[PDB]
């Protein structure tokens, strides 16, 4: 909402505005990994010991 | 004659307001920049 100021004489006069604009939001996705070994697995999970 | 028969007021409201104050040798003068303060968003050019 913006404010306004009244002018003296021979100018247009200034009635008030309001502006309204909507933002649409960005998406992303961050990926990341982190991997595990065949004879690790064996071992943590048991039946190997 | 003598006159001086002007007449003073009645000691009116003295409120704190943050202004800016500076001295320049004897005299004490303002300091205003009126551009964020009333004329930001207003469309009409600063004189």
């Amino acid at each position: 909402h913006q404010p306004l100021i009244a002018r003296d004489g021979p100018h247009p006069v200034e009635q008030p505005v309001h502006n309204y604009m909507t933002k649409v939001i960005d998406r992303r996705a961050l990926n990341a990994a982190f991997s595990l070994a065949t004879e690790a697995i064996a071992l943590l999970t048991g039946e190997a010991l | 004659n003598r006159e001086t028969l002007d007449e003073l007021e009645s000691a009116p409201q003295t409120t704190r307001v943050r202004a800016d104050l500076v001295a320049i040798g004897d005299r004490l003068v303002f300091l205003e920049a009126l551009e964020r303060r009333i004329y930001a968003a207003t469309n009409v050019p600063y004189p």
